[PDB]
């Protein structure tokens, strides 16, 4: 215990200096940020923890509130931060540190990893083209292609073998494999069909948004299955007790008639009478499980075992994946620290990086067998300053007029001393090709512009808030004026009969909101708007006239 | 501005034993057998 | 309209539900167009249109689609000033904890959660796991795992052993939290754990548990999920001039959250390796602590600017902050300023306005009566009009200007005559002109000073101005009552000058009719301005049914009293005005005036006293010039025998017969003392002139030199200035407090040489630079008083106690220092007051004493009034109208709703100011009274000798004359040799006492044999073998170098008979020995013939300042408390020195558990056998205040503080009415903390307001059960301003943060009740005019 003797010293005397925490610190903690914590600790008590031998007065007149909960908290904190040394709460601290433990790579060790990749997403691809719906889906894309209702070689990638007469070649081939497996079934060579039809499609090349578009509609398709897997099991083992054995032995195996469930409802059980509970819900599921089957050439147990190739290798190549953006966190940091003072924070430049990053590795192609650390480069260089130009200022920037800033804040500051003294806005019409307009609201766009805290200052501590004035109010004069000609108009219009004020009240919005047409108040008479306009005109030119017009003429600003 | 070391420890680092310590900062009445101490006249005056 | 505020935590449904929609883009504005974005920051859709009924997309523009919602862009057409109140929401992507709930210190999530701060902390920024719910898996629920330990403990365990990090881990830790479940358990473990630690804890906690089960807060809302925008009106964007713009830091700080969730919806939407995540997750919760509040967490980020930002937290809290400099202080309309000149052609009432200000400030005011006349027909012919300032709108203007106040204030607004109400008098120039009688009040001198001017609007602000604020109506200072407009130095100078007669003046001798005869003989130049004639004056007095009884005399007068004689009023008599009439005078006769004749003959009198003073000190012709200052002749003589004396100790330092202090000493002693023979010289110089004559000689009479008739009057200054004008300068200061050794020996009508004028501006510089560093800290002390006493105000007319003080003037050994008539006037009598002869009743009960009863008491000799206190009024949340006593501002009886708590801070923070910013340090009794000897605790013994010395401990001395009041007041010492005997009336001139601090003794009751047993020296005695006579000594030793052997055994002064048989204590059957604590010198034998009362064993031997009144108001804990006598018993010692001695006093019928822990080092005033009492002294010194409290009664520390702080007013001379420090007392001590629970719905260890306390022990006595008793509690003015009732009051002068916190957690409301409450708030004050509307709010709630 010492900082404890720091705090009862503090107490003891009224006051604490620099030299008395700094000679009860402890012996293990070291930087600056963790002991000026601990300065804050101290001085909510507050201690006054301030440079100097303080003065006589101000002991007694700056004031120790509150005792003592808040003390009796923070001594349950100081003397328990006395034993490990590993705290802080900075993100970019603890960033350095949880990005530490991650080792880098080699080029061998990132190849291999690259190809853990390459292998699970063909596992991936293993579980997809195993699969007959989404290559009817491909047979019914390439005939509304076929209309051109897309760009085929925009939605796939050709096929990898450029040309639409050869992305029709693999079409061809595709039809006709399909035509003597699907016609075929009728079961000794048809799965070995569909093995010859699942090959052929795994030298086609697509887009992955027309790859992901068949993987997540048999997703739905499956969490479907998962979901009746669940709307068996939460349903016949906690709801009635049926024991799992029977279902690990009746539906776990069969899974596919109406024989593992229905029947059970003859085991002479409290289980098998409760089934009564559940078979008209799970007939719902008898026939759309079967509906599945309907919708996949297969059984329910064949697909439980596709889409387990499905995520086993996604979840193999992702967490691959994920094994080189972690690897690869070294290279982020050394990249933004050189982009670090233009406005952003640096965790929100780094974080960018990261994202650019992970998006590097889904388009790495080690195949061409350049490093990573110069393909990545290019997607952190765009990715850093691409959020640079998005989300840095207050207002925002398009991308491109950042970058005629920066093309004329790169030019200016060379014709600074390539010029002599100063360049003029005129001269920099010659320099860049911008004539002298688009140049000058280039130098017309403000820069993060001013804070409203902002000391004018030493007048009253007053800031730049307290002297912008707004315009958009209404001052008090205008607005008495605006109801004193509320009332002048209602006298001037009790000097007119029925009729005539009353258009007069409706042409314009005089209490009631419109301002009706011409013909809207003559809708209201049965009038053509002519007579309508012309009493309108007769009005009007009667409050024309002096001693009619004494007030209102007055209410005019002349 | 940090924590605080005994000052002689700034002696120490400068290569300063601590005889020759008090050979600096101190003045040496010697005393003798018997049981004699040779007087400085000034020295006493508490 | 709401008659109350409420506070909660905000509810994530209901966070939606103030929103008018979610803002996702960090967007502001459109950059190109600056118009507001689709769904930005500034968004149109969410927050409204940005011009008043027009739609973003320009479509629906007109007037008349009012409330539709656009189809193009989905604004909605309404004002756009609705989007100064249309908050947003933002949806969080991850829950994000509240750093308001985290890191405040009490820290409402860690103390709710059962785990320390440093486990939340860990788990927030994704450390540690933690278990929710964990089955039973060999696991603790709230339990922090590390990542390495839940990877390997997941290992054997199937079960999905529920740990998560981060705020969601919190917020399902707090939701799976079952409070009332928790507060049953807790209460059941509490049935069987009385401990102090654990109880302690269990207690603490619980009790924010049962306020969070009876507010209503869920403890998952302190986790946040889904965040509120501000309206874009309170973060702006406004468009400055040449392009530039100017925002608000908020808009950073969303910016950077609305970024960091933007970027965390991806990075969860692109199944992200779960490090960056974790990262992202706590740069949003970064994010969201910045935007909160930047600077709790750390750092404070700063933008381009250097300065940390401004959030939310810094939005409100802060000196700059809303609640701060916002919600009192702020510009006012109808408002302006200039300089103030005098003008005194004015009266009391009026101030001099300007033409142009005038014109300004009462525009409406002008265009109503100028309309309404007539003379304009629009309001915009009325503007171009007074515009043009035609010849007939002065007509309307001072038509308008008539009887229509005008609030003149000057800024540093001490008390409340720094705001008066003046009617205005429209004057040519552009300064104010301002009456120079209250200039005394605002402080306010001509050396350019600016007074601000306000303008009442209302009928009602009118009627407040004209009935209490107008300058007529308060002439009496609210601190003291006491004539504040005291006339200052002019009008006094004229005032002594025509009334200071002269030996031979023309004019000698005459007889007049009265005062129109001399001034029509002065007028005329026959009769000079002081002759003394022979006037006949006719003065009235109303001794009688209020009669002004007129009596005629001739008064031997001079001709200028006789002219003054005109303006005085019928009531007072002539001999006021008979007189030199200084300053002193001139107050006392306007307090006469006042007196006799009531406020209205006040007003016109001052004003008659002011417009003579100014003429007649016009017809003075009163110069200064340079032969105004004589110098001494004998100035030279003092300087040369000074410097003699100097040069000899300057020798006789080199002779080393003396050292260089007491030679520095000696020779500022000798230049102080020549300064003051100096200063008697020319004082004795000029104060008297030679004049000649009626007959020819001469004759010595008081100078009119005009210098002397500045400093005598009163006018200006006093005879320390005229000594350094013609008397040396002297010894000049330093700012290291040392005196500077030579002194200046010149003066200021001879001329300052370099070297005393370089030695002249220390002390002149640090006299500057503390008035300047004083005035920046002018009213600390008012704000720390109004704090504490904000909410009192005067709700009941009588409350109808019984108690108060008794109060007795402060006779401090000789005199007394103030009188009875100082403190008991104004003041309620609480008892009947009886005459010396106790038998009639001379002032009834509840009675106002005025100035006729204190001279009614003061001439029945009475001494001792029992006056109706502030701190025993019997009533709740207030005083009553009696246990105050009178105004002081008005002289009648306080009326219902008169805020006293902020008036008497600032009576004491006005008045205190005055007082020094720094503080400072400064044989036989003088018998010179004749009369009787009063003792109280009185238990004396005879001598043989006829000396007494008493053994009893408290016998103070107070001597009374034939008139019952005290006369000599002092202490006598334990056994000091007396010449006074007991009771009988001694004449004056010998001595009662002779004291020797070398003489304590134990002097016997009976005498006897001192034989000794017990009594062993070596292990008890040291070996004393005095040679200086040879006698045979035994001084007692302390606990230092004895046996233990002898240690905790004492030995006997056992005084027996002449057989050696064990004489008896009269009273008591316990033997005669008198053990002995610490050094005592012993001269006794065993078996000597020695008296009753016979010396056995002696024993050997004013602060000021404003920081005192600060320290006595904060109620500080000296570093050496007199510690008392706790409980009632005769005493006896304890443990010998385990660092500390102990002491047990064990009373004869009751318990004795106090052996105190008493250090050695602060000496015994008492024997170890010596019966004393409950608040009885023990060590010597400043007793500390609490001390008082627990021991003795709640009148015992009104008694010491208002004396204690009087004492730091008196010390300098500021006077001060000692109400003012009772109703900051009353507020002080309104804590108890219980002792005995009862029947009273209080915990033991509770400190409640006691004025709750006593209002539920007086309704749960109204049944038939017991109630409560308490322990009264006294705290610092900083601690109880601490513990208000409200959290909008007390988030006004407290931290914010902390308030709103422990206001929001406890589901707080707030009934507004208290005056700062209300100002914020914008309803009326519950203290003045508004008391009544007050009352008719609270009627409609018990309808
Ligand atoms: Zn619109
Ligand atoms: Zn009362």
């Amino acid at each position: 215990s010492q900082l404890k003797l720091l705090v009862t010293r503090g107490k003891e005397q009224g006051y604490l200096t620099y030299a008395e925490v700094n000679d009860h610190l402890p012996e293990d903690i070291v930087d600056s940020d963790q002991i000026e914590d601990i300065i804050q600790m101290i001085n909510d008590m507050g201690i006054q923890v301030m440079e100097e031998a303080p003065d006589a007065d101000d002991l007694m007149l700056a004031e120790n509130t509150a005792d003592e909960d808040a003390a009796e908290a923070a001594a349950q904190v100081l003397s328990s931060v006395e034993s490990e040394i590993g705290r802080t709460t900075d993100p970019v601290r603890m960033y350095m540190r949880e990005m530490g433990t991650v080792e880098l790579l080699t080029r061998e060790g990132e190849i291999d990893i690259a190809k853990r990749i390459e292998d699970g997403i063909n596992q991936v691809q293993c579980s997809v083209a195993e699969y007959p719906e989404a290559i009817t889906y491909l047979l019914e894309q390439y005939d509304r292609v076929e209309a051109e209702e897309a760009r085929l070689s925009d939605l796939i990638t050709g096929f990898v073998d450029i040309d639409p007469e050869l992305a029709r070649e693999k079409f061809a081939e595709l039809r006709a494999q399909y035509v003597v497996t699907r016609d075929t079934i009728k079961h000794a060579t048809a799965q070995e069909e569909i093995l010859k039809l699942s090959e052929v499609f795994k030298q086609f090349r697509l887009v992955p948004k027309q790859f992901d578009y068949l993987v997540n509609s048999m997703r739905v398709m499956m969490d479907r299955v998962r979901t009746q897997e669940r709307l068996i099991m939460k349903l016949c083992v906690e709801q009635c007790k049926m024991p799992k054995k029977n279902f690990i032995t009746l539906f776990t195996g069969n899974e596919t008639s109406d024989t593992w469930f229905n029947a059970a409802i003859a085991m002479n059980k409290p289980w098998s009478e409760k089934l009564h509970d559940v078979s008209e819900e799970v007939h719902r599921a008898l026939q759309k499980l079967q509906q599945i089957e309907e919708e996949t050439g297969l059984t329910i147990e064949q697909v439980k075992d596709i889409n387990r190739r499905m995520s086993i290798g996604e979840a193999k190549a992702r967490r691959a994946k994920k094994e080189m953006v972690e690897a690869n966190l070294r290279l982020v940091i050394s990249i933004a620290k050189k982009y670090t003072n233009r406005g952003l924070q640096f965790l929100d430049l780094i974080q960018e990086g990261n994202i650019g990053l992970m998006k590097a590795v889904d388009k790495f192609e080690y195949r061409r067998g350049y490093k990573f650390s110069t393909y990545a480069t290019w997607w952190i260089r765009q990715a850093i300053t691409r959020s640079i130009a998005d989300q840095a200022r207050t207002i925002r920037i398009p991308v491109h007029m950042i970058e005629t800033i920066n093309k004329l804040n790169r030019i200016s500051r060379q014709m600074l001393q390539e010029m002599g003294r100063e360049p003029t806005p005129e001269e920099l019409a010659e320099r860049m090709l911008m004539p002298e307009d688009k140049i000058r609201k280039v130098l017309k766009i403000a820069k993060e512009p001013i804070s409203m805290e902002t000391p004018i200052g030493d007048d009253e501590d007053s800031h730049l808030g307290d002297f912008i004035e707004d315009t958009t109010l209404e001052l008090p004069l205008d607005s008495a004026t605006t109801e004193s000609l509320r009332a002048a108009t209602h006298d001037v219009l009790a000097g007119l009969t029925a009729r005539e004020a009353k258009v007069l009240r409706m042409r314009f919005g005089i209490d009631m909101n419109t301002d009706y047409t011409l013909e809207e108040v003559g809708k209201q008479f049965d009038v053509t708007r002519e007579r309508i306009r012309q009493i309108e005109a007769k009005a009007l030119r009667k409050l024309r006239h002096p001693s009619r017009s004494e007030v209102l003429r007055s209410f005019l600003d002349d | 501005r940090r924590r605080k070391l005994p000052a002689t420890i700034i002696l120490r680092a400068l290569n300063y034993t601590t005889e020759q310590i008090l050979d600096l900062f101190f003045e040496k009445v010697i005393f003798e057998i018997k049981l004699q101490m040779e007087l400085v006249p000034e020295r006493l005056r508490g | 309209e709401f008659d109350a505020i409420k506070i909660a935590l905000a509810s994530p449904d209901m966070i939606r539900s103030w929103s008018f929609g979610e803002v996702k883009k960090p967007e502001t504005i459109n950059y190109r167009t600056f118009k507001p974005e689709r769904d930005g920051l500034f968004c149109a859709r969410i927050f409204g249109p940005v011009k008043d009924y027009e739609c973003l997309c320009g479509k629906y523009k007109r007037l008349k689609h009012r409330g539709v919602i656009c189809e193009k862009c989905g604004v909605e057409v309404t004002q756009t000033k609705v989007r100064r109140e249309r908050m947003g929401h933002i949806e969080l992507a991850s829950p994000t904890a509240h750093i308001w709930f985290l890191k405040s210190l009490p820290s409402r999530i860690g103390l709710l959660l059962d785990m320390p701060l440093r486990d939340i902390e860990r788990v927030l920024y994704f450390e540690s796991y933690v278990v929710i719910e964990g089955g039973m898996t060999n696991l603790e629920r709230q339990q922090i795992l590390t990542e390495e330990q839940y990877l390997d403990a997941l290992e054997e365990f199937g079960d999905e052993f529920d740990a998560k990090m981060g705020a969601e881990a919190i917020q399902a830790l707090l939701k799976s939290m079952d409070l009332e479940q928790e507060c049953e358990q807790l209460r059941e473990e509490l049935n069987e754990t009385n401990s102090e630690t654990k109880r302690k804890k269990l207690t603490k906690r619980i009790k924010l548990l049962e306020a969070f089960v009876q507010s209503g807060n869920k403890p998952e809302w302190m986790i946040l999920t889904v965040l509120p925008v501000l309206p874009p009106d309170l973060r702006p964007l406004v468009p400055l001039d040449g392009g530039r713009f100017a925002t608000s830091d908020l808009n950073d700080l969303y910016r950077r959250v609305i970024n960091r969730n933007n970027r965390l919806k991806r990075l969860l939407d692109l199944a992200a390796p779960d490090i960056i995540v974790r990262n992202e997750k706590r740069m949003l919760q970064e994010a969201v602590d910045a935007l909160l509040d930047n600077g709790r967490r750390g750092r404070a980020i700063t933008g381009s600017n250097k300065r940390p930002l401004k959030s939310l937290a810094d939005m409100i809290k802060g000196k700059q902050g809303r609640f701060r400099q916002n919600l009192l202080g702020k510009r006012v309309d109808y408002s302006g300023r200039s300089v103030i000149t005098v003008g005194p052609y004015l009266r009391l009432h009026q101030c001099g306005l300007p033409k142009k200000m005038a014109l300004e400030l009462f525009k409406p005011f002008i265009y109503g009566k100028l309309e309404l006349r007539g003379l304009a027909t629009t309001i915009k012919a009325a503007k171009k009009m007074v515009e043009r300032e035609e010849a007939v709108v002065w007509d309307i203007l001072d038509e308008v200007i008539r009887e229509h106040p005008v609030l003149l204030n000057r800024a540093p607004t001490l008390h409340r005559l720094g705001i008066q109400a003046f009617e205005p008098v429209l004057i040519e120039g552009k300064a104010i002109q301002l009456h120079p009688l209250v200039c005394a009040a605002y402080n306010a001198d001509f050396d350019g000073d600016q007074m601000a001017v306000h303008v009442p609007l209302t009928l009602e602000a009118q009627l407040e101005a004209r009935a209490l604020m107008m300058s007529t109506n308060n002439i009496l200072s609210p601190a003291n009552g006491e004539p504040i407009i005291v006339p200052s130095q002019d009008v006094v100078l004229g005032l002594y000058y025509m009334t200071r007669d002269c030996v031979n003046a023309k004019g000698e001798g005459m007889v007049l009719t009265g005062p129109k005869e001399a001034e029509r003989l002065y007028r005329s130049g026959l009769a000079s301005l002081h002759a003394r004639v022979k006037v006949r004056i006719t003065e009235y007095e109303k001794d009688a049914n209020g009669e002004l009884v007129a009596k005629t005399s001739l008064k031997d007068t001079t001709v200028g009293r006789a002219i003054l004689w005109m303006i005085v009023p019928k009531g007072l008599p002539y001999s006021i005005v008979n007189q030199a009439l200084g300053k002193k005078a001139i107050s006392k006769m306007l307090n006469t005036c006042y007196r006799i004749l009531g406020l209205k003959p006040t007003v016109i009198f001052a004003d008659q006293i002011m417009y003579t003073g100014f003429a007649y000190a016009a017809r003075s012709g009163a110069s200064v010039g340079i032969d105004d200052m004589v110098i001494p002749e004998k100035k030279h003589e003092i300087i040369s025998e000074a410097e003699a004396e100097v040069a000899e100790i300057q020798e006789q330092f080199q002779s080393g017969l003396v050292t260089a202090g007491e030679r520095y000493n000696k020779v500022i002693d000798i230049w102080a003392a020549a300064n003051d023979r100096v200063s008697k010289a020319m004082m004795d110089n000029l104060q008297t002139e030679t004049v000649i004559n009626r007959d020819g000689q001469e004759e010595k009479q008081v100078s009119f030199n005009s210098i002397y008739m500045m400093a005598d009057s009163g006018a200006r200054g006093s005879a320390a200035q005229i000594r350094q004008l013609a008397g040396m300068r002297g010894l000049m200061a330093k700012p290291d407090g040392s005196i500077i050794e030579t002194p200046i020996t010149a003066n200021f009508r001879e001329g300052l040489n370099v070297l005393q004028y370089f030695i002249s501006t220390h002390g002149a510089r640090k006299g500057l630079a503390d008035t300047a560093l004083k005035t920046a800290n002018s009213g600390y002390l008012t704000r720390r008083l109004v704090d504490v006493a904000q909410d009192l105000v005067v709700t009941e007319d009588d409350c109808g106690t019984h108690e108060g003080i008794m109060m007795t003037p402060v006779i401090e050994g000789g005199d007394v220092k103030e009188p009875l008539r100082d403190r008991v006037l104004g003041r309620v009598t609480a008892e009947d007051v009886l005459k010396p002869g106790t038998a009639d009743i001379l002032v009834p009960r509840n009675t106002l004493l005025h100035e006729q009863w204190c001279d009614l008491l003061e001439e029945n000799s009475v001494d001792a009034v029992k006056v109706r206190s502030v701190v025993s009024c019997d009533t709740d949340f207030g005083v009553c109208a009696h246990c105050y006593g009178r105004d002081l501002a008005r002289g009648h009886i306080i009326n219902k709703g008169e805020a006293i708590g902020v008036i008497a801070a600032q009576s004491i923070g006005e008045p205190g100011t005055q007082l020094t910013m720094r503080t400072f340090h400064i044989s036989s009794i003088q018998v010179k009274n004749k009369g009787s000897i009063k003792l109280s605790n009185v238990k004396s013994v005879v001598n043989s000798s006829g000396k007494l010395v008493i053994t009893s401990r408290n016998t103070e001395l107070k001597l009374i004359d034939e008139f019952g009041r005290t006369k000599e007041s002092y202490k006598v010492p334990y056994g000091a040799v007396l010449a006074k005997g007991d009771g009988e009336q001694v004449a004056g001139g010998e001595t009662v006492a002779n004291w020797d601090p070398h003489t304590m003794p134990v002097i016997t009751e009976v005498s006897g044999f001192v034989r000794f047993t017990d009594m062993i020296d070596g292990q008890t005695i040291t070996r004393q073998t005095d040679e200086l006579t040879g006698l045979s000594s035994l001084v007692v030793l302390d606990s230092a170098e004895r046996t233990a052997g002898g240690k905790d055994l004492r030995p006997a002064l056992k005084i027996v008979d002449a057989q050696g048989n064990d004489v008896l204590i009269p009273g008591t059957d316990m033997p005669a020995q008198y053990f002995l604590p610490g050094k005592a010198i012993v001269q006794l034998e065993d078996g000597v013939q020695i008296s009753s009362g016979d010396t056995l064993a002696r024993i050997p031997q004013i602060t000021g300042g404003l920081p005192r009144v600060a320290d006595l108001f904060e109620a500080r804990r000296p570093k050496e408390p007199a510690i008392l006598a706790e409980i009632s018993g005769i005493v006896s010692f304890g443990k010998e020195t385990k660092g500390k001695r102990r002491l047990v006093i064990t009373p004869v019928d009751g318990s004795d558990p106090y052996e105190e822990m008493i250090p050695k080092w602060r000496q015994l005033n008492v024997f170890e056998g010596e019966r004393v009492e409950r608040g009885d002294v023990i060590s010597d010194g400043p007793e500390a205040p609490h001390d008082i409290l627990r021991l003795r009664g709640v009148h015992a520390v009104t008694r010491y503080i208002v004396n204690e702080v009087q004492d730091v007013y008196r010390l300098q001379g500021v006077k001060i009415n000692d109400k003012h420090i009772e109703v900051i007392v009353r507020q002080m001590l309104r804590k108890a903390t219980i002792v005995n629970a009862g029947s009273s719905d209080f915990l033991e260890g509770e400190q409640v307001e006691y004025s709750r306390v006593k209002i539920a022990n007086r309704e749960l006595e109204a049944n038939g059960k017991v109630g409560a008793t308490y322990s009264r509690d006294l705290l610092g003015i900083t601690k109880a301003s601490l513990a208000t009732e409200s959290f909008i009051s007390a988030a006004s002068f407290q931290e914010t943060t902390r308030v709103l916190t422990e206001a929001a957690v406890a589901g707080k409301r707030d009934e507004l009740r208290g005056l700062k409450e209300n100002v914020i708030v914008g309803r009326l004050i519950p203290a003045g005019t508004g008391y009544a509307y007050h009352q008719d709010r609270m009627r409609r709630r018990a309808a």
